[PDB]
RNA sequence: AGGACUUUUACUUUGAAAAAAUUAGAGUGUUCAAAGCAGGCGUAUUGCUCGAAUAUAUUAGCAUGGAAUAAUAGAAUAGGAC
RNA sequence: AGGAUAGUGGCCUACCAUGGUUUCAACGGGUAACGGGGAAUAAGGGUUCGAUUCCGGAGAGGGAGCCUGAGAAACGGCUACCACAUCCAAGGAAGGCAGCAGGCGCGCAAAUUACCCAAUCCUAAUUCAGGGAGGUAGUGACAAUAAAUAACGAUACAGGGCCCAUUCGGGUCUUGUAAUUGGAAUGAGUACAAUGUAAAUACCUUAACGAGGAACAAUUGGAGGGCAAGUCUGGUGCCAGCAGCCGCGGUAAUUCCAGCUCCAAUAGCGUAUAUUAAAGUUGUUGCAGUUAAAAAGCUCGUAGUUGAACUUUGGGCCCGGUUGGCC
């Protein structure tokens, strides 16, 4: 009725009240912080009857009960204590966790988004069923077992989204990268024949590439202090260590572009073009437009035609991508 | 125009700003009691007049 | 204190015109009362279905219960 | 279905939001008349305008006309019974003139301060509100009571609160019990 | 003379002529045709609730440079396409696609607020909590 | 006034014509004010009285006056007035 | 002419004439259209709104029909269809909340299934009955009016009056900032009792408790300009974002985000949309048309709008009202 759903929990201590002030100690909530905290007001309480219920306004410690109205504020499964100093209970176990996996779309793409609220509806229909996004524009659906997911698929099917759905195995992506180093120095200039570019790519240490994805090397860290951490701990060149230029892609990717020119008085004039074009590159790679991971760049010697009018973004970006 | 803009940088500012709390500032008069505070310093105690007239300055 | 007094010629003419609430607020008569309005309106329509006293109909139901 | 409790606004904000000149004179008015809301000064000018208006309309009509006399005279003689309008000027031309200062110079607050009483102007307001002073004995906690003169000599601490008899304060009674509790037997 | 026939028996004459040149008036047209109750995404209405579909990254027209962070939505009362906008720093950190919304205008009566291309509707509430609460941390977003 | 036939309109004058509540607005210390339409005074121990005004009440319509103004008509093979 | 009707009449039916409406916009269409009273805004002139406390109007899910009755096309009456929608033991039955609450849905959006006839009035045979009309309380920031969050001493102490000055200046009028402090002043509350009420809570009353910054704490917005009020600090580095327009940031930003100080208004301010003034940016008042947006290519000519002068004008008498000296 109306689209509202009463929570289901056991009383561990205290007596429930119809409109009682209690605090929600979510799965990440901790007394010493404030995250996952929600001190709200219940509308009323209800006692179970197989498939239907009846409004009981109070219930004692140890006896299981139902707290209706707090639905749109909790976090699916959580602790509800009115005592602030209270620690966080044990966070279940289950022993299953997502393993089954499919992809969902429509036979009629004009009502496609109605299918997505059907997906959020499934989250709000089962306990251990987990619906999420794929790094390739598909709505991966995972769960307990094959039938489990299929019943959850029969749910998404008739009930929740209630429209035609296309199911396929979860379409993967395999991080384009490199085994060896650029054999020789790759050369490339503007379509408007002039200003050239020279580089070579090498295999970065996942020890440090993972250090990117763990807060050690940040695209905006201490070129001086972080130099000590990558020269003494990661055995790199503290020279180009402070010469790092960009994290491709998204501005924090496992790929980096590095300065190594000497006689180029006008290199800084094309950097913006380089960093953003380096992104379009680490975005869609040659092989099959797959993002890169642990891919480094050594910008050797780059000549730029006299004035910055021909040495501009409009034609440098196309060169860099092609040089990379 | 550009629909697929990168949003991994959004919120940068209100993220690493030096967390500086609000120092102990004594309560100020509210309402009629306020016009009292204003009027006594805005006219009764007055301020400078370098050229024509000024108000809230800076440290120099 | 702007009030409003009423001096009746007699106490007899009091329990004649004088509205209940005032004289009852004093303590002249006893707290006269009937069930709440919700009991009264509900009881009103239940008696509006039944025709006449019809205690033979309450006895008619005492028939479905033996048959 | 009852009936209209006819509402209407007494003040009127300016066709301008931050006119330097206009704001400086009105803040000095809240220090000379101890007010707090421009609405309180606006309210004055609004009633001041309604006045000035009807005055103007009546002022235009053919002199000797029953209206210019009825609505006029009767009006004038009221702003007077409140002591705002000068006795000498009885040709509704000082009314057209006037200024907020004058209408505001006849408020319970300005007279409560001028008739000594609460020393400072503001301290005068601190009392009006804390139940004190009265008319014929009709106590008031309305700092903007509009003294009308025919009530100016009756201004004094009403039979309630100290400085006019009655029972003083609860902190004083507590001070009496706090005095006999410290040293006594 | 000069134009308008200053006559005593040319009332309706000067009337028609007037109503006519009234159509050349901008805001008069929008009313005597119900442009709002037909085209305007918020057909004759002020604000409106909907459903967030995509977290767009709308560009900024000259001469300013930077991404704005708008959101294309499908309104509940129409479903018509509206490429909305979102105020304050971040927000998108606590917005999330497919959430409840309530939009309004840019005091432009259509038109773009300025540098933001075409975007004619910005956000106010989300999940029924509003930015300020989540922008000043006076509450956290529910299970919406 | 039983009676006989009369140039009309438009314009303008005062009144009238009207449901109030609302507008302006009389007056009156709701403690003040939007209000409200109440009160004010006496032998406060057997009551006296002032109120709860007027106007706009807009267009058409109605009644008197005006006769400037926009018109309008009248005697021609005399369709003549007395 | 008759019929039908309470009654006039193409209201309807015979028989007859060819007519009646129309550029003074009929007819057709839209209406985010109940009209009128009236509301919002105001210099005048207009403009926009008026579902809504009242009045006339219309309907009760969408219809059409009709009993009774003075009165209904009633639906808290009924019959049938349509759409519905509920009960069942399966044969049947009943029902419209655009009446009061209330539930879903619809939504930007809109309150309690609480009390009661005491008021106001009505209905009835009719003082006594009844009235989810209406009256009250709850919820309530649609508007509206009043106004708490303290004020006086006060001590260290400089400023601006002064009778006083070689220059060792007291102190003399006080203006405040005072991390010393000092007591009265208090409704917001709480609570005997009474008041109020149909009953009670609250308005108005009042014992007893109730103010010293940790209180009983007021905020929303803004500070380049426009528009009153910082070139001050810390991070930001045309990113994040602001930006009602113009316009800010690309490593010293008066416009970012936080500090601090401060400002416009104040229990209201900011938001959006709508409408008015602005706007003489809608024009009778009162615009523009040579180039700025705009004189039809030219003339004729309707309808419309509009159109010379000329008709007892002028002179004389007397009187009744209202202003002022004046005597």
């Amino acid at each position: 009725d109306k689209g509202r759903f009463y929570a289901f929990g056991r009383v561990f201590a205290g007596t429930v009240k119809s409109g009682q002030k209690v605090r929600i100690q979510g799965p990440n909530y901790v007394p010493g912080k404030k995250d996952d905290l929600f001190i709200k007001a219940i509308q009323r309480v209800v006692l179970m009857m197989g498939r239907f219920v009846e409004p009981i306004d109070d219930c004692p410690a140890g006896n299981i009960i139902g707290l209706v109205g707090i639905d749109q504020f909790l976090l699916k499964t959580g602790t509800l204590t009115t005592s602030e100093t209270a620690h966080n209970m044990k966070v279940m176990k289950f022993s299953v966790s997502p393993v089954v996996q499919v992809a969902v779309e429509v036979k009629n793409a004009n009502d496609l988004p109605k299918l997505v609220e059907g997906l959020k509806r499934l989250s709000k229909s089962d306990p251990c069923v987990l619906t999420y996004m794929s790094e390739s524009g598909e709505h991966i659906v995972a769960g307990t077992g094959e039938l489990h997911l299929e019943i959850c698929l029969q749910d998404l099917e008739h009930d929740h989204a209630g429209v035609p759905l296309k199911i396929s195995p979860p379409v993967v992506a395999y991080r384009e990268t490199v085994e060896s180093e650029s054999s020789q120095t790759a050369l490339s200039k503007s379509p408007n024949k002039h200003n050239r570019i020279y580089l070579k790519a090498e295999p970065i240490d996942e020890e440090v590439s993972l250090a990117i994805e763990n807060g050690i090397i940040n695209p905006r860290d201490d070129f001086k202090a972080r130099a000590r951490i990558m020269a003494d701990d990661y055995g790199w060149d503290v020279t180009d260590a402070r010469k790092i230029w960009c994290f491709g892609p998204d501005g924090n990717g496992p790929n980096l572009v590095i300065d190594q020119t000497k006689a180029v008085q006008y290199l800084h004039e094309i950097k913006d073009s380089v960093v953003a074009a380096f992104q379009w590159a680490t975005k869609e790679g040659p092989i099959f437009g797959e993002e890169m991971r642990s891919v480094r760049v050594n910008i050797l010697d780059v000549t730029l035609h006299a004035d910055a009018i021909h040495r501009g973004g409009g034609q440098i970006i196309p060169t860099m991508r092609r040089a990379t | 125009a550009k629909v697929h803009g990168s949003l991994a940088r959004a919120g940068k500012v209100k993220s690493q700003t030096p967390k500086v709390e609000k120092t102990e500032k004594p309560k100020k008069p509210k309402g009629r009691a306020y016009k009292r505070l204003l009027y006594t310093r805005r006219f009764v105690n007055v301020t400078l007049v370098n050229g024509k007239r000024r108000m809230n300055p800076g440290p120099s | 204190s702007v009030g409003f007094g009423l001096v009746y010629n007699s106490v007899a003419e009091a329990k004649k015109f004088e509205p209940t609430y005032r004289l009852v607020r004093y303590g002249l008569a006893e707290k006269v009362e009937k069930a709440s309005r919700q009991q009264r309106k509900q009881k009103k329509n239940r008696d509006k279905k039944i025709f006449g006293t019809g205690k033979r109909l309450a006895k008619k139901v005492a028939r479905r219960n033996a048959d | 279905p009852r009936a209209p409790r006819t509402y209407s606004k007494t003040y009127s904000t300016p066709k301008r939001p931050y006119e330097s000149s206009r704001l400086d004179a009105e803040l000095k008015l809240a220090g000379e008349f101890g007010l707090k809301n421009k609405k309180e000064i606006y309210r004055i000018s609004f009633q001041l305008s309604k006045i000035r208006r009807a005055a103007r309309d009546l002022l235009t009509r053919d002199e000797k006309d029953p209206k210019r006399l009825f609505e006029g005279n009767a009006l004038i003689r009221r702003l007077v019974r409140v002591g705002v309008l000068s006795e000498d000027k009885k040709k509704l031309d000082y009314v057209l003139a006037l200024k907020v200062e004058d209408f505001l110079e006849r408020r319970l607050q300005t007279q409560v301060y001028k008739l000594g009483l609460a020393k400072s102007v503001h301290h005068a307001r601190v009392l009006i509100t804390q139940r004190h002073i009265a008319v014929g004995k009709q106590i008031v906690n309305i700092p903007s009571f509009m003294v009308r003169l025919d009530s100016e000599k009756h201004i004094d601490f009403a039979p309630t609160s100290p400085f006019g008899g009655a029972r003083p304060g609860r902190v004083a009674r507590r001070n009496a019990a706090r005095k006999a509790e410290a040293s006594g037997e | 003379g000069k134009g308008k026939p200053r006559g005593l028996n040319s009332a309706r004459k000067l009337r028609v002529h007037r109503r006519n040149n009234r159509w050349a008036e901008n805001n008069y047209k929008k009313r005597l045709l119900g442009t709002a109750f037909k085209s305007s995404p918020f057909g004759g209405s002020s604000h409106a609730k909907g459903i967030v579909l995509e977290k767009l990254g709308i560009e900024s027209k000259q001469p300013n440079s930077a991404i704005r962070k708008c959101v294309r939505v499908q309104l509940i009362k129409n479903g018509k396409k509206v490429t909305a906008f979102v105020p304050n720093d971040g927000c998108l950190n606590f917005v999330d696609e497919n959430d409840e919304v309530l939009l309004a205008g840019f005091g432009r009566k259509g038109k773009a607020k300025g540098d933001i291309p075409g975007v004619r509707f910005k956000v106010v509430k989300v999940s029924g909590v509003s930015l300020l609460a989540l922008w000043k941390e006076k509450k956290e977003k529910p299970r919406s």
